[PDB]
């Protein structure tokens, strides 16, 4: 089993569409996203606790149930198009990726 | 988005020890708990390596591999943190991160407010 | 019909945070008129028995979010410093040292203690002395003759005044009239969640200042069996606080008849500095009974595996690393600060399905406390002679994060943050705030005659 | 009972208590952060003896009056609330209930039953 | 009229906010020079409620005696002065007597009442 | 005791507004000394 896995995976999205990434985890617990460019450090995306991350204008917002976790942006705006990942504590997921 | 001051890159030859190192203002060191850092392969998912304890400088490692080889410091007077690494192979050519927590409250997960621009080590013959 | 009526004295209560008076015994105090936490003046122990058990009453905990950690830590750290002003200074002291390894001893070639002399100030601004004495090797870095104090670079290096004991005197806490302290009942509580059972106190009891890093020392113990309290379980960055039911006991010793000097460097600036020491010297250390610790960590052994299922191995180790008040056992026996190895006692694997370890410890006179950037104390020496008993209540550990091919676990002493030592007796306390205003329906009129 | 014993009681019960409580540091009594800590108690005390004076009902731990009581205020029958719950409940049952309550008492009843009983004084 | 709308109007409309002007700090309730100034609003607040329980006024906004006004010292007309007059100017035409005043309360009302209440009492 | 003169080899703006003075200052040891060097304005020194 592991600990964090994440899905859909890579995906083609139309802008004004508002988007949805997923991801589950082994046992329960708060859960966070990271926004990641090429040549670039992460950045925080959502608190754990599914509060906006400070610094984030109001485009992604998200929520969970049992072992899952569901983040949505908004309008598939083609500036947030990068590499997400999920965090639980010590793991992080594969990833997916925002193409179009 | 506040930047953590990274150290730079290089390469070095297989068995070698390296540096690794990150600086901030003492307004920035002094809140953070945990300096965090991580680990970028290329064509892998982010890799946790391990935390240094601000205060301490206790150190929990992930996995054992990093543990024999690495050491962790953190120094408060001149607001810095370092990585050490001894026994570099190929396997271990990736960019390396320096990252930081502030959260004081457990049941919030862990997050990672900080971040330096990392730096590339290249290990080859 | 029903009216409104006003109920003034209506027992309820809410949750709140409100100054609580520092008592303490006053026999302690007569026992030394200097003692630190003792105090000049204080509300007397109020040793009388709960008058209240609150049936019928349950209520939500939480040990974590307990305030009267905080008011405990200020306050031991506020007597503290306000008993080191009126010392002595010794900041002057900070001069280059020109020395090399003590010759002509008996030993015990151990390079801890050195022979060192220096220009010193006396009474006369005209006039030097050469002091000598010994010095520990932690206390001290190389410029390689010439040597200087570790911490001086710090803002100052001053002497625990020579008569003021740091012996821990128990602390009782008070509430302010118009408040209360609630305590939990229930057996092996968590120190968290809804209490089945409650009762009132005025104050709380046997609470000590003690100062220990990895082990809690002379703590509650736990009431029937071994409890394990964490404020989570899957993040690694939480101490664990193990709570024995029984004590360890541990014997520690110090040899060897130091002998003291007493230095003026200044009009009647007295500086204390460790003199010659007769017979054989020895490595301070400690014995803990080995069939003892054995039998008590079985029992935490068995108690980890309700978190981590009963197909799981257990496995200890020493230190990581970091500074040396993480890295080893820190303690005050007799005034002497003492840091001790205690990688002996880790040494194990437990897997489901007369004799001593003997612990070896090192002496450094210069303390930085509470971690505390900038300033360090000199404790001056204690005159040769150090025995000292203690009981081991519990441990602070930590657990190794990182994934996993098997389902074994490994447990690691770490912590030293003081804030945890205080929880670990404070958990059993809440504070709460009456509030008299109710209302209530009644069939009442208020009939008025005018 | 002694000290908040009451608490485990019924809300009838408990009233048998009420001068306990008002004996048990209610009263701020005592038996530089200490000092702060009574004059704190002090100003809670004579805050809650203000509150009765507005409603006419200083010097009395029971006190009534003309104001109706809202059966919507807690759904709850008479000899249910006296009976069957604890004050600790009751609180929390009608605590948002203070502001309009508190404010009735002293237009409905004490600045009225004062005005009218000046006029037949007069 | 709201707190100190009040002081300004006619000293008849001013009575209907008698308790608004206790709510809003008269009464001396605070929500180290800061320590000394809570300690003396509290100390204001208690002097006052003395003479209040010596007149036998205590509980009361309205308090009558069986002492006589005396008309010399304001000479004006009953609805005058409670009509066509604030408080702030009503306070300079009586305030020379005031000692006399505050001792005929307790001399010619409460020393003699309650002897004679102790009397019908035994 | 300062000993100095007027800044120089500067790109200025003669202006007298800043000094390059030099002294022997205090160390953390009682045995050792240093040359401060550092700058200062006019209206802070006297002759
Ligand atoms: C855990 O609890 C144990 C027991 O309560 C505790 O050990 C005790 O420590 C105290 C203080 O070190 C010991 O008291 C000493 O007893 C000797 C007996 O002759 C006295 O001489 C000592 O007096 C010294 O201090 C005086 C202060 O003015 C000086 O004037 C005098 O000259 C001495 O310097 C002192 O009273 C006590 O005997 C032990 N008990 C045992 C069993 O050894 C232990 O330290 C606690 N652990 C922790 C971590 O606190
Ligand atoms: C360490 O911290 C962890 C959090 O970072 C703690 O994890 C929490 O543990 C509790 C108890 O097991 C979980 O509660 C479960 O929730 C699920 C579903 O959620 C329901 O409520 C939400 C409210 O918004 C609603 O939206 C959902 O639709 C559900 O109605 C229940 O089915 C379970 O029975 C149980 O209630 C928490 O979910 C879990 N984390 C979070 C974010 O909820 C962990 O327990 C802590 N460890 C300790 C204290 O030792
Ligand atoms: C106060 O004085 C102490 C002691 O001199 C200072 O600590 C020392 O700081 C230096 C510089 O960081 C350390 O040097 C290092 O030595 C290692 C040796 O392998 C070398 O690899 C490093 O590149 C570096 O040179 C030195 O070891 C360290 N000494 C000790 C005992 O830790 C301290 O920084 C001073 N505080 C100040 C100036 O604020
Ligand atoms: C530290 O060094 C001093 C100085 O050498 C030692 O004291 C000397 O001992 C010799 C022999 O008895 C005397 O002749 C000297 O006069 C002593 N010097 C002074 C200043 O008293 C001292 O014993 C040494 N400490 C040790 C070896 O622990
Ligand atoms: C005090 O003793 C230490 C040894 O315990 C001396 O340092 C040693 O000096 C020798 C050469 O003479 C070296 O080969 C050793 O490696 C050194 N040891 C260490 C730990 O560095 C020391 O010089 C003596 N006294 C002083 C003032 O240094
Ligand atoms: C540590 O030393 C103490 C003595 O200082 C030991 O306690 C004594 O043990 C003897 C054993 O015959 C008893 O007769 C004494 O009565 C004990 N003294 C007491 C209980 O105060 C203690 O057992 C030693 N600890 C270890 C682990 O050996
Ligand atoms: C801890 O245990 C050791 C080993 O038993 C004690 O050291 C012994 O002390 C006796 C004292 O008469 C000596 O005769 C032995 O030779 C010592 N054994 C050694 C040096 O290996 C030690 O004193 C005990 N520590 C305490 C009680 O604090
Ligand atoms: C430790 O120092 C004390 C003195 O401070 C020594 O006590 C001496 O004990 C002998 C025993 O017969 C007496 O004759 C001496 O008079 C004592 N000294 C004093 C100053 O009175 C004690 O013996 C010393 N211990 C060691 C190991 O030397
Ligand atoms: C923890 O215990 C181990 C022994 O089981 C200590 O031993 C160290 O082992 C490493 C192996 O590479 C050596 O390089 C070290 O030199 C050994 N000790 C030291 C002090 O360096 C280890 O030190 C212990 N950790 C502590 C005491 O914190
Ligand atoms: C803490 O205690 C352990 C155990 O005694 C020490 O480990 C020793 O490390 C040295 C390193 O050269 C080895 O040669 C010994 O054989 C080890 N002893 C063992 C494994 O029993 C460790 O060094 C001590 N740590 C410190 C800081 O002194
Ligand atoms: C360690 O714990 C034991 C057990 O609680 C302590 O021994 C008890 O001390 C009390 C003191 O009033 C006695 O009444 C008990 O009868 C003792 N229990 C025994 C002898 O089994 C011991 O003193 C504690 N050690 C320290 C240093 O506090
Ligand atoms: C706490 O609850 C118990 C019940 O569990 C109360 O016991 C009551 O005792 C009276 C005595 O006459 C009986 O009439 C009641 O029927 C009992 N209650 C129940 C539910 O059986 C006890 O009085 C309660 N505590 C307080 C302070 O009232
Ligand atoms: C402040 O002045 C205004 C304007 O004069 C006062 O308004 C009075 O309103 C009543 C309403 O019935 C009229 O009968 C009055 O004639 C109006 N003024 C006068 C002077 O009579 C208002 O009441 C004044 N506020 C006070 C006196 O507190
Ligand atoms: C009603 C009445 O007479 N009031 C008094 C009067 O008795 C007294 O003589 C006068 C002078 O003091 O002041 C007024
Ligand atoms: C100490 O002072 C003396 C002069 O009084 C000087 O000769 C000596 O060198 C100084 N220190 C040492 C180690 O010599
Ligand atoms: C501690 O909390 C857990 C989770 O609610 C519970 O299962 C366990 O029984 C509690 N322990 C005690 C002693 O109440
Ligand atoms: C501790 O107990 C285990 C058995 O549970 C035993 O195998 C081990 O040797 C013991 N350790 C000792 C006696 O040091
Ligand atoms: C009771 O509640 C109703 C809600 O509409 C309110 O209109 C009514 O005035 C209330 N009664 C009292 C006495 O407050
Ligand atoms: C009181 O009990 C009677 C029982 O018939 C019920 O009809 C009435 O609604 C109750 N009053 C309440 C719950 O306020
Ligand atoms: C007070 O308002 C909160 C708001 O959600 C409500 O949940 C609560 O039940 C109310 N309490 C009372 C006594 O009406
Ligand atoms: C009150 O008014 C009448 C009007 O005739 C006047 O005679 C009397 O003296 C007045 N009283 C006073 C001014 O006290
Ligand atoms: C009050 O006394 C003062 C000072 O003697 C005097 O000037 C004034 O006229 C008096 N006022 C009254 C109303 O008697
Ligand atoms: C330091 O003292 C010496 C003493 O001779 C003096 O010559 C020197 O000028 C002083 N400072 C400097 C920077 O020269």
């Amino acid at each position: 089993e592991i600990v964090l896995t994440q899905s859909p995976g890579t995906l083609s999205l139309s802008p004004g569409e508002t988007a949805s990434l997923s991801c589950t985890a082994a046992s329960y617990g708060h859960m966070t996203w990271y926004q990641k460019k090429p040549g670039q450090p992460p950045k925080l995306l959502i608190f754990a606790t599914s509060k906006r991350a400070s610094g984030i204008p109001d485009r992604f917002s998200g929520s969970q149930f049992g072992k899952q976790y569901t983040l949505t942006i908004t309008r598939m705006e083609p500036e947030d198009f990068a590499r997400y990942y999920c965090q639980q504590l010590e793991f992080f997921g594969q990833g997916t990726r925002l193409e179009i | 988005q506040v930047q953590l001051v990274q150290s730079g890159s290089g390469v070095k030859k297989p068995g070698a020890s390296v540096r690794v190192s990150c600086w901030t203002s003492e307004d920035i060191f002094e809140r953070t708990e945990l300096i965090h850092w991580v680990r970028q392969a290329p064509g892998q998912g982010l890799e946790w390596i391990g935390w240094v304890k601000t205060v301490t400088g206790a150190v929990n490692f992930g996995s054992p591999d990093f543990r024999q080889r690495v050491s962790l410091t953190r120094d408060r007077d001149l607001f810095t943190a370092h990585m050490d690494i001894r026994g570099l192979t190929q396997g271990d050519t990736a960019t390396y991160f320096c990252a930081r927590q502030k959260f004081y409250t457990g049941g919030q997960g862990w997050y990672f407010d900080l971040w330096g621009r990392g730096t590339l080590i290249v290990v080859s013959s | 019909n029903l009216w409104v009526t006003v109920y003034y004295g209506v027992p309820v209560w809410k949750d709140a945070e409100t100054t609580l008076f520092c008592a303490s015994d006053a026999k302690a105090y007569e026992t030394e008129k200097h003692n630190v936490w003792a105090t000049h003046a204080c509300v007397p122990t109020d040793p009388n028995p709960q008058e209240i058990h609150l049936e019928n009453v349950t209520e939500e905990f939480n040990m974590w979010k307990n305030n009267m950690v905080e008011q405990m830590h200020t306050d031991i750290i506020s007597l503290w410093d306000q008993s080191l002003k009126p010392c002595v200074k010794l900041t002057p002291l900070c001069v280059t040292l020109q020395c090399t390894n003590v010759t002509n001893a008996i030993t015990d070639m151990r390079g801890e203690l050195k022979n060192c002399s220096f220009n010193m100030t006396t009474e006369l601004r005209d006039k030097k002395q050469k002091v000598y004495s010994l010095f520990y090797r932690l206390d001290v870095v190389q410029i390689n003759k010439e040597y200087r104090l570790i911490n001086c670079n710090t803002s100052a290096i001053t002497q625990a005044c020579p008569k003021v004991s740091f012996e821990p005197i128990p602390i009782h806490y008070c509430a302010p009239a118009g408040f209360a302290i609630l305590k939990c009942k229930d057996k092996k509580f968590n120190g968290t969640g809804p209490c089945p059972s409650v009762s009132t106190v005025q104050c709380t009891h046997g609470i000590k200042p003690v100062v220990s890093t990895q082990l809690l020392l002379n703590g509650s113990l736990a009431e029937e069996e071994v409890m394990i309290r964490s404020e989570n379980i899957t993040n690694n960055a939480k101490n664990i606080l193990v709570q024995f039911n029984t004590p360890v006991q541990i014997n520690c010793t110090r040899p060897n008849n130091n002998t003291r000097k007493s230095i003026r460097i200044g009009p009647g600036q007295a500086f204390y500095a460790t003199g010659d020491i007769i017979g054989d010297i020895r490595q301070a250390h400690c014995n803990v009974s080995k069939a003892t610790w054995n039998e008590t960590l079985g029992k935490v052994v068995k108690q980890l595996r309700k978190h981590f299922g009963n197909n799981t191995i257990i496995r200890f180790a020493n230190s990581s690393g970091g500074d040396l008040e993480v890295t080893t056992h820190s303690f005050n026996c007799g005034g002497e600060f003492f840091y001790c190895n205690t990688s002996g006692l880790f040494n194990s694997t437990w897997i489901s399905n007369n004799d001593s370890i003997t612990l070896p410890c090192r002496i450094k006179q210069i303390i930085n406390m509470w971690q505390r950037i900038g300033q360090a104390m000199y404790a001056p020496p204690i005159q040769g002679v150090i025995r000292c008993v203690s009981n081991i209540t519990g441990l602070i550990l930590t657990r190794d994060g990182g994934s996993t091919n098997s389902t074994t676990e490994t447990f690691r002493p770490g912590g030293g943050d003081m804030r945890d030592n205080w929880r670990s007796e404070l958990y059993k306390y809440k504070v709460v705030k009456i509030e008299p205003l109710g209302v209530a329906p009644t069939r009442c009129k208020r009939r008025v005659v005018g | 009972l002694g000290f908040l014993g009451a608490a485990g009681s019924t809300m009838g019960a408990a009233s048998m208590t009420l001068t306990v409580q008002a004996r048990n540091l209610l009263s701020g009594i005592v038996q530089i952060k200490q000092l702060q800590a009574r004059v704190l108690a002090v100003e809670r005390y004579l805050r809650d003896q203000q509150l009765l004076g507005i409603w006419g009902c200083s010097g009395k731990l029971i006190c009534c009056t003309n104001v109706p009581w809202n059966s919507s205020w807690s759904n709850r029958n008479l000899s249910e609330i006296w009976d069957n719950m604890t004050w600790l409940q009751w609180d929390k049952e009608i605590s948002n209930y203070t502001q309009i309550i508190y404010g009735l008492l002293e237009e409905s009843q004490n600045q009225q039953e004062k005005n009218e009983q000046d006029l037949l004084a007069l």
